[PDB]
């Protein structure tokens, strides 16, 4: 989430934040640090794992041609989920 | 009608280049080494002339890479080692040449993988 | 080592064209200074002319001296006809540029450059 | 639609940009994902050619329909990643419908 | 006089018998498409991408394996050849994943590039694709095996170059999968080279992952200093930052491989860096200061002491342009205590004759010997690419290999004569049973490791081995142009230091402790503030804060090897130079210009102001330090031996145990290796 | 190998994705040669001499 | 105060033939005479043979050995080692 | 939109924001990466 | 018939070969090479001494009448000794054909000016001199045309950097536009795009 540093500056989702003694903090005086508050890492973790029967499942991200290139994920390693390398959705085999 | 000019060719005074970037610059005449992630050898035929790397620093505003070197992206291409030396000579750049590294010819033999009694017998296909 | 001449057949016949260009540049400083309303003195302008002619004091190939003379006439013409401006004439005087020290220590303190 | 960024730091928008207007850096994320830590468009180098829109394989970078974003300083026209994601969230309702109206011509 | 004649599209070629169709086309300049074939691996012949039409034959031969027969016309571009390539490329891509945007190969993928040049532009595959589960084979090599094209280059490399028969293919048919079946880590000092030889993104570098694309990067052709082999490398940089180290091809040194330390330790260049001159304030703590201030302290102290009171130690990563610079400075205050952390016996000839402390047979000479005797050394870790060249001769030329030392694992089989260095006495006499082999050897090669000369009885061992070789040179009747005596160094600056006349070892400083010590990148911890006079002025010039820095009075931030054009001399004595990839960070400065800046403040200005003039000075000292890429032959070994028979020192009975027994001790040896978070994972990986 | 494929194919076919990747990074190679092309542009002969 | 002697020479150019004979006949005896002195022999293809002697406080002098003979070389080396 | 509303998303801005140039809300560019070269930290004690 | 490959024609290539032999028979003192590309374009490569005679004959001859100088330009190829290739593209309205006449130059070997043949060339030769520093004899008014006044160098030479050496800003101290050494907040990023695999077997060079 939007953690705040001890200096009081907001930390961006990439972890950047000017030090206490970095002069470059002056650009935000009487202004603001543009920060995007919807951390994609936090949002993707909220999705539930889709369960499927087959051992190989194709993900295109939804929307068909409006998604990402279609890839397949193996589901054999029945201890971790299969993750899409594009959209980050998770899959797990039913049995 | 011809004249005799008993001196090597120097065109530095005509190129409009600051003194800074003629006397302190070292060029490197070389054939590029094959990129080791690929097998193609088509980028290993021509000779290149590149200039010594100079400082790059981080832009205070954005972190981009700033430069005060005007010759950082200069890359001349030549067909022969001799053409590249002549070009550097008539321009006054001190050059440094490296000889072409060709792959030495090797002895291949599929039938060596099954040797009745040599260590080249592979244990797996 | 035989080559077509441009204009001069050897350095002595080329220096004749050099001095003739230096004369013309010398006669024109008092006008450039007067017409362009430059904030310099004639002596200071003429010294700068001499300084640029001595920047190429090492040239010996006669063909090269032909093309420096050819260029210098083009530069003279750009000034006599007032195609150049104060900014252009004043660029020869590098008035805003701090000059890089020529001693090792000062270079060493200032950065990685040689 | 889940809120995950589409951009996977492939850098094809960067390789095509006629103006060298896009700067990108990337690294593995905390969850291992391939994502950008930097993404800049110097909107004063951009020629608004839309080539990055064509090169992107996952529709991550687009040119929205906004044209009324003139500023009072040059520095405000150097967009970093936060600014561009904020424009994405600001304009998504309208961007999504324009792609829906045009992707079949692409 | 057996060069058959073949035709490539009509043009005639005279090739040796045994040349293949693919090698025949190399000569007329035509390069055949490939995936499975690699010029340094055994021929495999399974990718079928090299199928090429021979005129008048109906079937297509595999260019990479079919031996060429005289009178053949190879049609590298006919319709059959073009159609075979289109069909084969069409199969390779049928089950390949649409991964190019998330793939670290993209932009430098032989599958991408050969699909553009020789394949089709369409897909007529309307089925589902396969997906194979990934394997976790260590912290260096990432596996995404859905991208594997089952070319078995990794299997052949591992088996025959690393000698680690642990990668293989399980399964069969379209389900066939490369890997390890069990869960094993592919840990080896040469394992990172599978990343290069894997033609796709199946095997990629974890440390490098996702960080850059090939077209972005600028390639600087430099040299590697993690060891004394002097591997030629390429340093990719992007926007002033080092991205990855890659091998540059050099047939006579590293061929096309580098050790994992060379490949992956560069990330230690980004931590623990000295970026600012530092001095001690009144509470005894180091504080940042300025160059003019910091040099003003060292000159002030240098103007007092002279002679024995000033000494310098050179570390494991110092350039010849800084050793000669630091030599000239100290010689100008009367001092001669220029020392190096490495020990080398100074009895006998000492460093008088280059032949005494070099690898005289060279790295490519191993390929011609027929016996190798290793004395006190683990070449696998001291010189990983020199052990690679041994196994290659062990494999092809059937090289016999013997080891006087500890029974370390070399990746091939060798005769263990024993560890006691009394065995040198035996073999020289003719008692030891190994002599039955030596009498049958027309090209013996004895390699004595620099790790064995660090012992308290270093001089004795070198004299013994120097004498066991004078019996070999006549027990086998070798020609004058075959060198038998060799020394294997493990430190980059060692050979160039000895070339310039540094005293090997810090023993002189123990004899006459200095009141001013110059630690020029020294970090071995040999001389500590308990070996030195109370309140001694120590100046540390380096590029990492490790061991030398925290004990220094003054710290002078120097460049690293990636950050300067520097000269290094490898174990053969070959001189080669690095190149600037990035510039030094912060206020760091090139190492030879700090000593030149220092010399002018202290009133003893040195006569050189540019890199050109400093190398001209290197010439004046040892003129082979400017002969770049050149092996200079050296003779006069007979003289060094005759001076070695008089040394009255005798060999102790300690077993010869090398400092590195297992891959655990390989990863972190010098300052940069120790600043690397990737090497820490590798250490933690093999340990646990 | 010259004109990029459709986006729908780029996201389905492995040949189409590769060709998309190379066309939008390296671009296509043009065979060596020179041409002088001219058209009747609204102002007059507008020519390109391309090498 | 002599501190170091350096001998330069080619391995196969006859201009240095005299120097090579000096090395083989006299170096072993000369070294035993001065076990402590550093005498550096640094061969290099196609150099001009030279003899660099470094004295105290970095003072260096070069006697050129081109086209001498063993006897004429040992005299030049004896000049440096003595005075 | 009163008849064809846009698809709802949890990240779409609820509150529009007009041109904030010249105001204290104005965007200010900066580098979103973290430090690259880490410097050595000297010991805090005498030797 | 292939709906993707350009129609090849036939007659035009044969016609331009006949005229290429024609030109070479008549001007054997100047013609060094004649070729016709697969695009079907005739090229005459002449010794630079032959420029004025060669363009005069091609303009005034009755079976030529190449009366329009479509353009004149140079190409910089540093590997060649005569690094400047001068190209004349001529147009014949009488015969509805085109022809390319090429000669060469170096840094210190000026070409004759064809202003006496084609007035169109007057500014074209100013542009070659400005951008490549190729001097022309007998030009009525040879002076820069495209670069800023007092600009030093020839920016279309391959060894001239893309961003140049100097840049301009306004300096309020001296109250005028000043020139200073170039420093870029962001450096132009050079991309290595060449594929290591050969794309055209037909242009492969012998490895001799
Ligand atoms: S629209 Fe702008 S950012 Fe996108 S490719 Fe074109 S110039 Fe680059
Ligand atoms: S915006 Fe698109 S093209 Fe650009 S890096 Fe991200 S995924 Fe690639
Ligand atoms: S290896 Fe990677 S870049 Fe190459 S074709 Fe496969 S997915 Fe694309
Ligand atoms: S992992 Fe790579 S090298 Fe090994 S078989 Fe697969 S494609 Fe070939
Ligand atoms: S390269 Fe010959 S079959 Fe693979
Ligand atoms: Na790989
Ligand atoms: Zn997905």
């Amino acid at each position: 989430g939007v953690q705040v540093s001890p200096s009081g500056e907001k930390i961006t989702h990439t972890g950047q934040v000017y030090d206490e003694k970095d002069y470059r903090r002056v650009r935000f005086v009487d202004r603001q640090k543009e920060v995007n508050e919807n951390f994609a890492i936090d949002l993707i973790a909220q999705q539930p794992v889709n369960e499927v029967e087959h051992r190989i499942i194709a993900c295109d991200g939804g929307g068909g041609a409006l998604g990402h290139p279609k890839v397949y994920i193996n589901l054999d390693k029945e201890t971790k989920t299969g993750t899409c390398g594009y959209c980050g959705l998770q899959f797990k085999q039913h049995h | 009608q011809l004249i005799t000019v008993d001196e090597k060719l120097d065109i530095t005074t005509l190129t409009g280049v600051p003194e800074e970037h003629i006397k302190t610059r070292k060029v490197r005449i070389f054939v590029p080494a094959r990129n080791n992630m690929q097998s193609g050898v088509n980028n290993t035929k021509k000779w290149k002339m590149e200039f010594d790397t100079r400082e790059r620093w981080e832009n205070p505003l954005m972190g981009w890479a700033s430069t005060a070197d005007p010759l950082s992206n200069m890359v001349l291409t030549f067909s022969a080692k001799e053409d590249a030396i002549a070009f550097a000579e008539k321009n006054g750049w001190s050059y440094d040449v490296e000889e072409k590294k060709v792959p030495k010819p090797k002895s291949k033999s599929y039938g060596a993988n099954f040797s009745w009694n040599k260590r080249t017998r592979v244990s797996t296909k | 080592t035989s080559v077509k001449p441009i204009f001069s057949r050897d350095l002595n016949e080329a220096k004749r064209r050099v001095r003739e260009l230096y004369r013309a540049w010398y006669r024109e400083v008092p006008n450039t200074v007067h017409l362009m309303q430059l904030d310099i003195t004639v002596k200071q302008g003429r010294d700068k002319v001499r300084e640029m002619f001595m920047k190429n004091a090492h040239v010996t190939d006669p063909r090269v001296v032909d093309l420096l003379v050819i260029k210098g006439k083009m530069e003279l013409q750009e000034t006599i006809k007032v195609w150049k401006q104060r900014t252009h004439v004043m660029r020869f005087f590098h008035e805003t540029e701090t000059p890089r020290p020529k001693d090792f220590l000062s270079k060493f303190y200032m950065g990685h450059d040689p | 639609p889940s809120g995950e960024e589409r951009c996977i730091a492939c850098k094809l928008c960067e390789a095509i940009c006629p103006a060298q207007a896009i700067t990108i850096e990337a690294e593995p994320r905390a969850d291992g994902s391939r994502r950008t830590t930097r993404y800049d468009i110097d909107m004063t180098k951009c020629i608004y050619c839309g080539f990055c829109q064509e090169a992107c394989p996952v529709d991550a970078i687009v040119e929205g329909p906004n044209f009324e974003f003139s500023t009072e300083t040059h520095e405000e026209l150097l967009y970093n990643k936060e600014k561009l994601l904020n424009n994405g969230d600001k304009w998504e309702a309208e961007i999504a419908a324009n792609i829906q109206a045009d992707y079949l011509y692409r | 006089s057996n060069l058959i004649e073949v035709f490539v599209d009509g043009q005639s070629v005279m090739v040796e018998p045994g040349t293949t169709v693919l090698q025949a086309c190399e000569k007329v300049g035509m390069q055949i498409p490939r995936f499975c074939y690699h010029e340094r691996l055994s021929v495999a012949g399974n990718c079928r991408m090299c199928l090429v039409e021979i005129e008048k034959a109906p079937k297509v031969v595999a260019a990479c394996a079919m031996p060429v027969m005289k009178g053949w016309n190879i049609l590298t571009n006919s319709e059959k050849s073009k159609k075979a390539r289109e069909g084969v490329m069409e199969f390779l891509l049928a089950n390949h994943p649409l991964d190019c945007p998330i793939c670290d190969q993209g932009g430098e993928c032989d599958l991408q590039d050969q699909s553009m040049m020789f394949g089709s532009d369409r897909s007529r595959f309307l089925e589902g694709k396969r997906a194979v589960e990934d394997k976790n084979i260590g912290p260096l090599v990432k596996t995404i095996m859905t991208r594997c094209i089952q070319c078995t280059r990794c299997i052949r490399f591992a088996s025959e170059i690393a000698g680690v028969d642990d990668l293989g293919t399980t399964g069969r048919g379209n389900d066939m999968q490369v890997g390890t079946y069990i869960e094993k880590m592919f840990m080896s000092e040469l394992s990172g080279n599978v990343i290069d030889i894997c033609p796709v993104g199946a095997l990629t570098s974890k440390p490098y992952a996702f960080t850059a694309r090939p077209w972005e990067t600028r390639k600087t052709e430099s040299i590697d200093v993690m060891d004394a082999v002097g591997s030629n490398i390429v340093v990719s940089t992007r926007t002033g930052e080092v991205m990855r180290i890659l091998p540059r091809m050099h047939e006579d040194i590293n061929e096309e491989w580098i050790s994992d330390k060379t490949r992956f330790a560069y990330d230690g260049l980004k931590r623990q860096r000295l970026t600012e001159p530092m001095v001690r304030n009144e509470k005894g703590l180091l504080t940042y200061t300025s160059w003019e201030d910091a040099l003003s302290r060292v000159a002030g102290m240098l103007q007092n002491f002279e002679g024995n009171a000033v000494a310098a130690i050179a570390g494991g990563l110092v350039d010849a342009e800084a050793l000669v610079a630091l030599k000239d400075l100290l010689n100008k205050v009367d001092s001669d205590n220029l020392c190096t952390e490495e020990i080398f016996p100074t009895e006998g000839a000492g460093t008088d004759l280059r032949s005494n402390y070099l690898l005289n047979t060279t790295i490519a000479g191993v390929e011609e010997a027929d016996v190798v005797l290793l004395v006190g050394t683990n070449p696998r870790f001291e010189a990983p690419l020199f052990n690679a060249r041994i196994r290659k001769s062990w494999l092809h030329n059937d090289l016999k290999v013997a080891l006087i030392g500890s029974p370390v694992d070399l990746t091939y089989r060798y005769d263990h004569l024993g560890d006691s260095p009394k065995i040198l006495q035996d073999i020289a006499s003719g008692r030891h049973s190994f002599c039955e082999v030596l009498k049958d050897a027309k090209k013996p090669m004895v390699v004595l490791g620099s790790s064995a000369l660090q012992r308290d009885d270093g001089a004795a061992i070198l004299v013994a081995v120097s004498n066991m070789v004078q019996k070999i040179r006549v027990t086998t009747g070798v020609a004058a142009e075959w060198k038998v005596m060799n020394i294997l160094h493990r430190i980059a600056s060692q050979v160039a230091a000895l070339d310039l006349g540094y005293k090997p070892g810090v023993e002189a400083i123990r004899k006459n402790p200095p009141k001013m010590l110059f630690l020029l990148g020294a970090d071995g911890g040999c001389i500590t503030r308990q070996d030195l006079p109370k309140d001694c002025f120590i100046v540390y010039q380096g590029h990492h804060g490790d061991v030398g820095a925290p004990m220094a009075d003054v710290i002078l931030p120097g460049a690293a090897y990636t950050e300067k054009s520097a000269t290094y001399v490898n174990t053969e004595g070959r001189a080669q130079q690095t190149k600037v990839a990035v510039t030094p960070p912060g206020l760091a400065r090139e190492d030879w210009k700090i000593i030149r800046a220092l010399s002018e403040i202290a009133g003893i200005t040195l006569p050189y102001d540019t890199l050109d003039q400093v190398r001209n000075r290197l010439e004046e000292v040892s003129p082979n330090l400017v002969r770049y890429d050149d092996i200079e032959e050296t003779n006069y070994f007979q003289q060094a031996s005759e001076l070695a028979k008089l040394v009255n020192q005798e060999v102790l009975a300690d077993p010869l145990v090398p400092p590195q027994l297992t891959i655990k001790d390989f990863y972190m040896t010098d300052s940069i290796s120790r600043a690397s978070q990737t090497m820490a994972k590798c250490v933690k990986a093999v340990t646990e | 190998k010259v004109s990029p494929p459709k986006r729908a194919e780029m996201k389905t076919s492995m040949e189409s994705l590769i060709h998309h990747f190379k066309l939008y990074t390296e671009g296509y190679q043009v065979p060596p040669g020179a041409t002088y092309t001219a058209i009747e542009a609204p102002k007059g002969e507008f020519g390109v001499y391309l090498v | 105060g002599l501190r170091e002697i350096r001998v330069h020479l080619c391995q196969r150019s006859p201009g240095s033939q005299g120097v090579r004979d000096f090395i083989v006949q006299r170096y072993v005896e000369l070294k035993k005479a001065h076990p402590n002195l550093p005498i550096l022999i640094r061969e290099c293809s196609e150099v001009q043979p030279k003899l660099w002697a470094r004295y105290a406080f970095g003072q260096e002098k070069t006697v050129s050995l081109n086209n001498l003979s063993a006897d004429e070389v040992t005299r030049a080396m004896q000049n440096v080692l003595s005075g | 939109p009163t008849t064809n509303p846009p698809t709802a998303r949890k990240f779409i801005w609820t509150n529009h924001k007009f041109n904030v140039s010249a105001t204290p809300e104005q965007y200010v560019p900066y580098s979103t990466t973290r430090k690259k070269i880490h410097e050595w930290v000297p010991p805090s004690t005498p030797y | 018939k292939r709906p993707t490959v350009r129609p090849r024609s036939d007659v035009t290539h044969k016609q331009l070969s006949a005229f290429g032999e024609y030109v070479a028979e008549i001007l054997p003192k100047y013609v060094q090479q004649v070729q016709v590309s697969c695009l079907d374009e005739l090229e005459i490569c002449i010794h630079p001494d032959g420029v004025i005679p060669t363009l005069t004959f091609l303009r005034d001859h009755t079976n030529a009448q190449f009366k329009s100088l479509a353009d004149l330009t140079a190409v910089d190829v540093p590997t060649r000794q005569n690094r400047f290739e001068i190209v004349y593209n001529l147009l014949s309205l009488r015969f509805n054909s085109r022809i390319r006449v090429k000669t060469y130059a170096d840094e210190l070997t000026p070409i004759d000016s064809i202003v006496s043949v084609h007035i169109a060339a007057n500014w074209y030769e100013r542009e070659v001199w400005d951008m490549f520093g190729v001097f022309f004899f007998n030009h009525p008014d040879l002076r820069r045309i495209l670069t800023d006044y007092g600009f030093e160098g020839h920016p279309f030479r391959k060894d001239f950097p893309l961003t140049g050496y100097v840049e301009l800003r306004y300096d309020d101290e001296v109250k005028r536009v000043v020139a200073e050494p170039v420093e870029l907040a962001q450096e132009f990023r050079k991309f290595d795009l060449n594929s290591p695999w050969e794309a055209f077997p037909a242009y492969r060079q012998p490895p001799e």
